[PDB]
């Protein structure tokens, strides 16, 4: 397992392997964090959330 | 839906309803964004005319957070046929924007290969729906939920009387007693992902719900999702 078949390349959501490397990125309404890795909802009610 | 349990407060934000002009449920539906709804093509020839609701958990009360939605387009899928099944999608685009809000929210639509490779791989997947509660009874007043395994699909294929296309996969069980049924159909099968939950499947056919050496098929999202996005552009 590597990369992204090796626990999803740490990214919250989509895993993508460029030139041997790991690149992650996010639904529509997330924004990928300066880590390169986490997904931040954009505004309230982002898709996929249960609601509280 | 067949077993399972109830949709608790904000657990199933995405589903969608489609109504008759009497007020009632015949197919499912998912919640997109603001201004589309998912569902599947078979649906549109149950009704000469229907609405969406959106934010409904118990058809037999007020909860407040209902909202009824006038369709403005349909968008069947061009190659989908009532003989075979097959290329079972349609997206609706609706008059009035869904204001979200508890009860009330868009499930995400993944990434292909991501998709194939990490969600359709998982041990399960997420039915919900209004449908019948067994074969021969009457529909759910309740929303309900229920995890339906991945199926391996030479088994499904080897399970089914009927052409399993490449626009279609298998979910459920070969004899435990669950399964989506009659009224369910149309609606959403979504894959969770560290606790966020991905479009996969469209609720499309069963020979009879629960059935022992049967299983539920659905639409492949995950084959569709350029065709979803020029028609949620139009
Ligand atoms: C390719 N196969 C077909 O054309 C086909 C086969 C069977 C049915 N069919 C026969 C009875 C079922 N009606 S139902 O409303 O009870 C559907 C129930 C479901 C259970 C699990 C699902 Cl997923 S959908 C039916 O769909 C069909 F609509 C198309
Ligand atoms: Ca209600
Ligand atoms: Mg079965």
């Amino acid at each position: 397992r590597k990369l992204c078949s090796l626990d999803n390349g740490d990214c919250d959501q989509f895993c993508h392997e460029e030139q041997n490397s790991v690149v992650c990125s996010c639904a529509r309404g997330y924004t990928l964090a300066d880590n390169g890795k986490a997904c931040i909802p954009t505004g309230p009610y982002p898709c996929g959330k249960q609601t509280l | 839906i067949v077993g399972g349990q109830e949709c608790k407060d904000g657990e199933c934000p995405w589903q969608a309803l489609l109504i008759n002009e009497e007020n009632e449920g015949f197919c499912g539906g998912t919640i997109l964004s603001e201004f589309y709804i998912l569902t599947a093509a078979h649906c549109l020839y149950q009704a000469k005319r229907f609405k969406v609701r959106v934010g409904d958990r118990n058809t037999e009360q007020e909860e407040g957070g209902e909202a009824v939605h006038e369709v403005e387009v349909v968008i069947k899928h061009n190659r989908f046929t009532k003989e075979t099944y097959d290329f079972d999608i349609a997206v609706l685009r609706l008059k009035t924007p869904i204001t979200f809000r508890m009860n009330v929210a868009p499930a995400c639509l993944p990434e292909r290969d991501w998709a194939e490779s990490t969600l359709m791989t998982q041990k399960t997947g997420i039915v919900s729906g209004f449908g019948r509660t067994h074969e021969k009874g009457r529909q759910s007043t309740r929303l309900k939920m229920l995890e339906v395994p991945y199926v391996d699909r030479n088994s499904c294929k080897l399970s089914s009387s009927f052409i399993i296309t490449q626009n279609m996969f298998c979910a459920g069980y070969d004899t435990k007693q669950e399964d989506a049924c009659q009224g369910d159909s149309g609606g959403p099968h979504v894959t969770r992902f560290k606790d966020t939950y991905f479009v996969t499947g469209i609720v499309s056919w069963g020979e009879g719900c629960a059935r022992k050496g049967k299983y539920g098929i659905y639409t492949k999202v995950t084959a569709f999702l350029k065709w979803i996005d020029r028609s949620m552009k139009t």
